[PDB]
RNA sequence: UUGACUGCGAGACAGACACGUCGAGCAGGUACGAAAGUAGGUCUUAGUGAUCCGGUGGUUCUGUAUGGAAGGGCCAUCGCU
RNA sequence: CUUGUCGGGUAAGUUCCGACCUGCACGAAUGGCGUAACGAUGGCGGCGCUGUCUCCACCCGAGACUCAGUGAAAUUGAAAUCGCUGUGAAGAUGCAGUGUAUCCGCGGCUAGACGGAAAGACCCCGUGAACCUUUACUGUAGCUUUGCACUGGACUUUGA
RNA sequence: UUAAAAACACAGCACUCUGCAAACACGAAAGUGGACGUAUAGGGUGUGACGCCUGCCCGGUGCCGGAAGGUUAAUUGAUGG
RNA sequence: GGGGCUCAAACCACACACCGAAGCUGCGGGUGUCACGGUGACGCGGUAGAGGAGCGUUCUGUAAGCCUGUGAAGGUGAGUUGAGAAGCUUGCUGGAGGUAUCAGAAGUGCGAAUGCUGACAUGAGUAACGACAAUGGGUGUGAAAAACACCCACGCCGAAAGACCAAGGGUUCCUGCGCAACGUUAAUCGACGCAGGGUUAGUCGGUUCCUAAGGCGAGGCUGAAAAGCGUAGUCGAU
RNA sequence: AACCCACUCCCGUUGAAAAGGUAGGGGAUGACUUGUGGAUCGGAGUGAAAGGCUAAUCAAGCUCGGAGAUAGCUGGUUCUC
RNA sequence: GGUCAAGUGAAGAAGCGCAUACGGUGGAUGCCUUGGCAGUCAGAGGCGAUGAAAGACGUGGUAGCCUGCGAAAAGCUUCGGGGAGUCGGCAAACAGACUUUGAUCCGGAGAUCUCUGAAUGGGGGAACCCACCUAGGAUAACCUAGGUAUCUUGUACUGAAUCCAUAGGUGCAAGAGGCGAACCAGGGGAACUGAAACAUCUAAGUACCCUGAGGAAAAGAAAUCAACCGAGAUUCCCUUAGUAGUGGCGAGCGAACGGGGAUUAGCCCUUAAGCUUCAUUGAUUUUAGCGGAACGCUCUGGAAAGUGCGGCCAUAGUGGGUGAUAGCCCCGUACGCGAAAGGAUCUUUGAAGUGAAAUCGAGUAGGACGGAGCACGAGAAACUUUGUCUGAACAUGGGGGGACCAUCCUCCAAGGCUAAAUACUACUGACUGACCGAUAGUGAACCAGUACCGUGAGGGAAAGGCGAAAAGAACCCCGGAGAGGGGAGUGAAAUAGAACCUGAAACCGUAUGCGUACAAGCAGUGGGAGCCUACUUGUUAGGUGACUGCGUACCUUUUGUAUAAUGGGUCAGCGACUUAUAUUCAGUGGCAAGCUUAACCGUAUAGGGUAGGCGUAGCGAAAGCGAGUCUUAAUAGGGCGUU
């Protein structure tokens, strides 16, 4: 904090309490006293400690039928009203869908639509997995699946 | 996150300056003066519980042996001569009859005293 | 006459630690005594100073490319009112 | 030691002046002993003068006091803030016993509130600090000795 | 800005250093003062008008002079291992 | 301890009764440990300190949810619920935001540090109102006059408390209009507020010319660098 | 007398004043007093020498940095069971 | 009913206490934001004698200040954009005007650009004073435009002691000078502190001062390491490893070999890569812009974006703000187009220059003395460097391999140039935040490095919020043609009235109820009469509390405090166990005789990367041997270890 060096006045005799700097933590418009820096939190997970949480998830989504099998998904054009009928036909609003390839016609459909996130097998992570109400993998992608995971 | 103290230390606050109503000067309405005052007044509520059985028991046996005297016996002689034959009424029940229902209390000191004593 | 021996050491006493004290027995070599045996200093309890550093005598150790050597380690010992 | 002893000065003199010598512990350029003039310099004694004093009295102005206007300060745990004799972190408004006592101002005085003010300066402590001294220790500027360099020729004495 | 003095200065006195590019002082140095001076001058030290005077000690510690001998640095490198 | 106490209310023996603690018992609750399968048992004063379990505050996810102008946060009362930190429901005020639950992360909880900043008390309507030259009437103006203006008197300075240069200040100078604040009181007055105006040089003082102490200093000499000294020169008034 | 100074008493000590005032006091042609401009400063300057003075600061100025020096010492340390 | 006596004792408060209700002061809290803080990704990394950074003064229809400009002075000329309002802000009014014949506004290129400042014609107290020369123009007491500092380099002329020619002197050109937060390479270089004292040592070659360069710099192509096998310039990251060493062997300091990565590159002295500056060949970016979809009804309300009902758009759906909460109201967003003219980058091919030291390196390598650097403090002390003094060989030669010798191995010094990976951000743009939200965040949200303080260097504040919209209160009355109020009006609301959101506490008042003038002390609490209020009319709730039993504050520090021991006038706000990296133990998980990756790649929290670390074996000082091993003459004993 700026200025402070020297001591606001002489160590004793004045009848006040002792002060070396007006810039103090005591003082109004002095230092904070554990001020904070920039610094990283991020944890170390083993591979395999992550891979077990995985396995864990897909296991429970099965027992509280939160999954759908599909074989295949795709669509034609980018067009969000085309995705919006094709997700009615299966009664989904909430859904994460998950394919083994992100195709740029999904990915652009569903970009601005609400409750509907596009992944990848391995792009999706153990929060976006439960956070969505219902997720749709299709074949190829369970295949995948399998292969990471054992 | 920076936290803000300026609710709860008020809310704090005011519950020691509620329990400070009724109190004399600054004992009533400065915080450092109240909160001290709260304290000891519960200091002397919890001994003054033990207190209130100590004086209520002086207070029935002090009415007690006024209505002994009255019918020719002592407290400590009619203590000695209810414990002798059965009696077993409370100083409390005892003093209310000695005020309140003086046929009663006779025929009870004529029973303590029969038991020669 | 050299047991004021060399390697140890069951088991203890003391004790914050670092130090300290006693010791049967085994193995080598001895000395006295005919021999059983006794001897790991002195009737006992004081007579003392850590580590570092440097010196001296040994040594199945190490020895900065390799063979040596210097230097280091290990064992014995010297230098503090 | 000591207000040494003797003399003078006073009614009375631990101070003063003159001596004595037993100099605890004077002494000759860290000068010895004298000295006219000089000193807002130290000690003692007189004359004059006096409220310095016995012992204070009266008078005059400026405050203090009252009225109108403006309007601080140090201090402060909270107070319904008496005496005495005990007790007790050992000197009590506040505890015990006891005695006194209607409630609230104003002008005065300072005995107490261990009154206010300044984290005691005396004293001790800290493996504190500054500055000063020296034949404390370890160094250093300066001054000085010698070798080499800048730096040569000749003659002579002389050691190898 | 609690000490005006018996403290400091002083005229006078003495010792000592300095031959001029002076001794000495300020300057890493160039230079500057001393001094546009020159031993009747300049620096340091003590004492402190004037009068009468200033006694004994050179063992200690300084300073000055001496050079015979003893001890003695960098340097050099005989000898031995 | 006091009142008071004498075949005692003293002392020495003996006897019986009673009072008297948060001790013990009774009744109703809460907790710790151990055993058994909710009961039994014995525990439950506490500083330094060790161990266990919780409340509340801000921010992130849950949350593109839920609540909210038919009234959010905040403020202020009342009631009520827990062993506690605390929670909940409502009247009034307020006028636009809040965050159930379970997780995550901390600038996470003040009475003290002769603590820091702001506001306000006590002293107290008390001390003081700044040289003890000195003031008294009349008149005017004005909402208002001890203090302003004028007049009649009285006092004070006069080697100054009168005039004038320099330094320093910088509009304080004059005139209209004003009085909140400033003026140790009031003020119609002011070195105060607003707005205008006001300073005229061949001879006064500077500048220009000259130099002192001293400064700077081409080249130069010196110095790790920055720089030091200095010659020609050119600045510098008192 | 002016002018420079500061010996005594009293007042003042929250002062009219962070060193004054009234009444007395010393020097007053000199080693005098004073205006303007200039030079020397922080282990440095200047000092008729008191460790005095160097911007109300001096047994080593002020300012900003090393720097949050160090503090076996005082003080303080915030919700519940 | 009369007198007397004795007894008893309601009300009457100068003022105080408590409770409640209304105010005042004051500014907390809540909500808010034009201001800050920290990052990521880019940019471009300098400006200046063609006059900088920083300023003074001036400049407008009317006073000041801020912003912009400069005597052509909130502007002049040209291109490019647009498309109807405009004459900047605090900060409003009154005026005068501008214009679809294209204004204001935005971007590129020009013009003008006072005085001071490196300040440069000479001086100077910065914003001032005094000049000279050349060309042109006036006749009076000048005007206009150019020149005139110093040093270095090159060139022309000239010329002292002195014949020659040297020093020197003039004239031309070209360059430099000053400023800037950090980064870089050098010169000089502390102390506090730690060692629980302190000298060696540490702090540390740090702070600080000084000098040069660049957009980066520096270093760089083996007289290098290894170890008899090999590697192959420099720089940066992760390990080896807190190991080997070093050290009053104290406190401490601290490698290399060998591995894993980022980058990829060398070329010359028989004259090269490369780099500059021009001239050309193409491309890409930057300096401004343009288009950009889809909503109605109903209720409450001052006002719908909110309720209820039904639709539509999506490469655009958690943006901002509109009278309360909006994908479809506005500005935007995804996505598409764009540039008269400047800038920059990469790209061809032509020139000029440079690289450049000439020819392979001599006062050099080596040595002696004193220092410095290497992790290494003289130590067995190799290697680099140099203040002083010396001093070789020439490829059958020279350097190194940690004293030294021999044998091997490996390099060729005393001459040069060289990108990338690396460092930093005063500055510009975009985006982001389990950052702050007015005592916080920058000292600075506001006309802040200001006011103020100091001779100076320097130090350094306080101070935000009406309302949706000024609709900012016409008019009446009291008052000094006041201040301030009472009405009336505006507004959803003036107790939102300008010192304006909310409006806490300390502190100060007014009103009502009960208590208090014979009574002794931490002011409370156990008991408790009476009075007042409310309604359920008393086994009730609220307010007071006569009288009475007990009862010497809190914190700190102590063997011990009511202590007459310390601290606090009170209130509100703030104020003290944190973070990073290495570790050990416990709890809880994943794998398991194995477990786990670091830098770094990356389709980026995935996946790869197993270099390394720990474990599966110990004993010994070590060589070494191994379920054993060390000591010893000893398969004896003993220490440590083994199911
Ligand atoms: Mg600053
Ligand atoms: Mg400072
Ligand atoms: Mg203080
Ligand atoms: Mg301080
Ligand atoms: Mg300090
Ligand atoms: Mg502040
Ligand atoms: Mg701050
Ligand atoms: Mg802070
Ligand atoms: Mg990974
Ligand atoms: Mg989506
Ligand atoms: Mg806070
Ligand atoms: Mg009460
Ligand atoms: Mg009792
Ligand atoms: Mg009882
Ligand atoms: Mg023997
Ligand atoms: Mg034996
Ligand atoms: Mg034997
Ligand atoms: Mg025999
Ligand atoms: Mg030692
Ligand atoms: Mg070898
Ligand atoms: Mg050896
Ligand atoms: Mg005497
Ligand atoms: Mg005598
Ligand atoms: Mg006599
Ligand atoms: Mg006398
Ligand atoms: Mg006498
Ligand atoms: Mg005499
Ligand atoms: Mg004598
Ligand atoms: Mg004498
Ligand atoms: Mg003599
Ligand atoms: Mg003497
Ligand atoms: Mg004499
Ligand atoms: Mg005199
Ligand atoms: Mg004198
Ligand atoms: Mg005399
Ligand atoms: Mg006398
Ligand atoms: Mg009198
Ligand atoms: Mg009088
Ligand atoms: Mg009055
Ligand atoms: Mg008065
Ligand atoms: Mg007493
Ligand atoms: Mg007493
Ligand atoms: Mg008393
Ligand atoms: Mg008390
Ligand atoms: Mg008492
Ligand atoms: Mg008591
Ligand atoms: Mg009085
Ligand atoms: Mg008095
Ligand atoms: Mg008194
Ligand atoms: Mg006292
Ligand atoms: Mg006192
Ligand atoms: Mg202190
Ligand atoms: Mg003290
Ligand atoms: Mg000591
Ligand atoms: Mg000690
Ligand atoms: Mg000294
Ligand atoms: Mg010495
Ligand atoms: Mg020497
Ligand atoms: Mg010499
Ligand atoms: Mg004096
Ligand atoms: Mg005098
Ligand atoms: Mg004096
Ligand atoms: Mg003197
Ligand atoms: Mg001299
Ligand atoms: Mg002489
Ligand atoms: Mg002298
Ligand atoms: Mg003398
Ligand atoms: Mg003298
Ligand atoms: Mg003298
Ligand atoms: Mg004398
Ligand atoms: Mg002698
Ligand atoms: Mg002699
Ligand atoms: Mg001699
Ligand atoms: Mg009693
Ligand atoms: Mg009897
Ligand atoms: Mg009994
Ligand atoms: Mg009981
Ligand atoms: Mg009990
Ligand atoms: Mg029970
Ligand atoms: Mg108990
Ligand atoms: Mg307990
Ligand atoms: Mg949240
Ligand atoms: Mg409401
Ligand atoms: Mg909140
Ligand atoms: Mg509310
Ligand atoms: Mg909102
Ligand atoms: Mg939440
Ligand atoms: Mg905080
Ligand atoms: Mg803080
Ligand atoms: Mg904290
Ligand atoms: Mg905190
Ligand atoms: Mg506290
Ligand atoms: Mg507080
Ligand atoms: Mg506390
Ligand atoms: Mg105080
Ligand atoms: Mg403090
Ligand atoms: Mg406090
Ligand atoms: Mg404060
Ligand atoms: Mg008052
Ligand atoms: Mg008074
Ligand atoms: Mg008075
Ligand atoms: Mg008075
Ligand atoms: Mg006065
Ligand atoms: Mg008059
Ligand atoms: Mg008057
Ligand atoms: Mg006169
Ligand atoms: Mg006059
Ligand atoms: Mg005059
Ligand atoms: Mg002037
Ligand atoms: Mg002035
Ligand atoms: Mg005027
Ligand atoms: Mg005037
Ligand atoms: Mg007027
Ligand atoms: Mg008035
Ligand atoms: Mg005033
Ligand atoms: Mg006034
Ligand atoms: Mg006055
Ligand atoms: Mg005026
Ligand atoms: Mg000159
Ligand atoms: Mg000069
Ligand atoms: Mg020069
Ligand atoms: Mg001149
Ligand atoms: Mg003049
Ligand atoms: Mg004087
Ligand atoms: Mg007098
Ligand atoms: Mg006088
Ligand atoms: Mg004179
Ligand atoms: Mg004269
Ligand atoms: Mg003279
Ligand atoms: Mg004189
Ligand atoms: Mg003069
Ligand atoms: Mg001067
Ligand atoms: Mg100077
Ligand atoms: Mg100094
Ligand atoms: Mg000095
Ligand atoms: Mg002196
Ligand atoms: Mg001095
Ligand atoms: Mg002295
Ligand atoms: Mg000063
Ligand atoms: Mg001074
Ligand atoms: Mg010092
Ligand atoms: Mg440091
Ligand atoms: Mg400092
Ligand atoms: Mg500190
Ligand atoms: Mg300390
Ligand atoms: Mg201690
Ligand atoms: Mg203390
Ligand atoms: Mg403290
Ligand atoms: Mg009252
Ligand atoms: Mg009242
Ligand atoms: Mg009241
Ligand atoms: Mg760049
Ligand atoms: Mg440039
Ligand atoms: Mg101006
Ligand atoms: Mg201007
Ligand atoms: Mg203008
Ligand atoms: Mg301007
Ligand atoms: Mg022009
Ligand atoms: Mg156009
Ligand atoms: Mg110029
Ligand atoms: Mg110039
Ligand atoms: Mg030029
Ligand atoms: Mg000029
Ligand atoms: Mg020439
Ligand atoms: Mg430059
Ligand atoms: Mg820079
Ligand atoms: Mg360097
Ligand atoms: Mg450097
Ligand atoms: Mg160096
Ligand atoms: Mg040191
Ligand atoms: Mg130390
Ligand atoms: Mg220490
Ligand atoms: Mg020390
Ligand atoms: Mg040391
Ligand atoms: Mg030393
Ligand atoms: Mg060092
Ligand atoms: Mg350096
Ligand atoms: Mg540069
Ligand atoms: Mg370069
Ligand atoms: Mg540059
Ligand atoms: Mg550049
Ligand atoms: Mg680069
Ligand atoms: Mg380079
Ligand atoms: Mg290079
Ligand atoms: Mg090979
Ligand atoms: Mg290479
Ligand atoms: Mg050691
Ligand atoms: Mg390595
Ligand atoms: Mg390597
Ligand atoms: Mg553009
Ligand atoms: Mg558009
Ligand atoms: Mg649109
Ligand atoms: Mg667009
Ligand atoms: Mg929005
Ligand atoms: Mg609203
Ligand atoms: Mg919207
Ligand atoms: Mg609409
Ligand atoms: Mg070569
Ligand atoms: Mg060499
Ligand atoms: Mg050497
Ligand atoms: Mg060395
Ligand atoms: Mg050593
Ligand atoms: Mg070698
Ligand atoms: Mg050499
Ligand atoms: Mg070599
Ligand atoms: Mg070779
Ligand atoms: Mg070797
Ligand atoms: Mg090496
Ligand atoms: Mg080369
Ligand atoms: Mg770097
Ligand atoms: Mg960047
Ligand atoms: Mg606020
Ligand atoms: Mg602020
Ligand atoms: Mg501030
Ligand atoms: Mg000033
Ligand atoms: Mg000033
Ligand atoms: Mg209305
Ligand atoms: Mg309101
Ligand atoms: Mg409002
Ligand atoms: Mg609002
Ligand atoms: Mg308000
Ligand atoms: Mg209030
Ligand atoms: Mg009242
Ligand atoms: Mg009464
Ligand atoms: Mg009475
Ligand atoms: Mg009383
Ligand atoms: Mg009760
Ligand atoms: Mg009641
Ligand atoms: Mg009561
Ligand atoms: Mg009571
Ligand atoms: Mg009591
Ligand atoms: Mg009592
Ligand atoms: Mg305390
Ligand atoms: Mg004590
Ligand atoms: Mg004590
Ligand atoms: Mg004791
Ligand atoms: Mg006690
Ligand atoms: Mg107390
Ligand atoms: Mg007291
Ligand atoms: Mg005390
Ligand atoms: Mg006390
Ligand atoms: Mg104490
Ligand atoms: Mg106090
Ligand atoms: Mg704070
Ligand atoms: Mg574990
Ligand atoms: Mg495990
Ligand atoms: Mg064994
Ligand atoms: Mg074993």
């Amino acid at each position: 904090v700026s200025g402070g060096g020297k001591k606001p006045w002489r160590q004793k005799g004045t009848g006040r309490a002792r002060a070396g700097t007006i810039r103090s933590p005591i003082w109004r418009g002095g230092g904070t006293t554990f001020a904070a820096k920039p610094r990283s939190h991020e944890q170390k997970l083993n591979k395999k400690m992550y891979r077990a949480a995985l396995r864990s998830i897909l296991a429970e989504l099965v027992r509280l039928d939160r999954l759908v099998v599909v074989a295949d998904f795709a669509v034609d054009a980018p067009k969000t009203k085309g995705l919006v009928a094709k997700l009615d036909t299966l009664g989904l609003k909430d859904v994460l869908i998950v394919t083994d390839g992100v195709d740029e016609n999904l990915y652009l459909a569903a970009r601005n639509l609400a409750h509907v996130d596009v992944r990848d097998v391995q792009g999706s992570d153990p929060v976006s997995l439960i956070a969505y109400d219902k997720v749709l993998v299709t074949v190829s992608a369970v295949k995948k699946f399998e292969e990471l995971l054992g | 996150a920076r936290v803000k103290r300026g609710v709860i230390a008020r809310r704090r606050h005011k519950k020691i300056l509620k329990l400070a109503k009724g109190y004399y000067g600054a004992r009533s309405r400065v915080f450092r003066v109240a909160k001290q005052a709260v304290i000891k007044a519960g200091q002397y509520a919890y001994r003054d519980r033990r207190q209130r059985k100590r004086q209520f028991r002086a207070l029935w046996i002090a009415r007690i042996n006024a209505g002994a005297r009255q019918n020719g016996l002592s407290y400590s002689r009619l203590i000695a001569g209810l414990k002798k034959a059965a009696i077993e009424i409370d100083r409390k029940v005892l003093a209310d009859l000695a005020v309140n229902e003086k046929a009663a209390f006779t025929a009870i000191v004529e029973k303590a005293k029969a038991s020669l004593a």
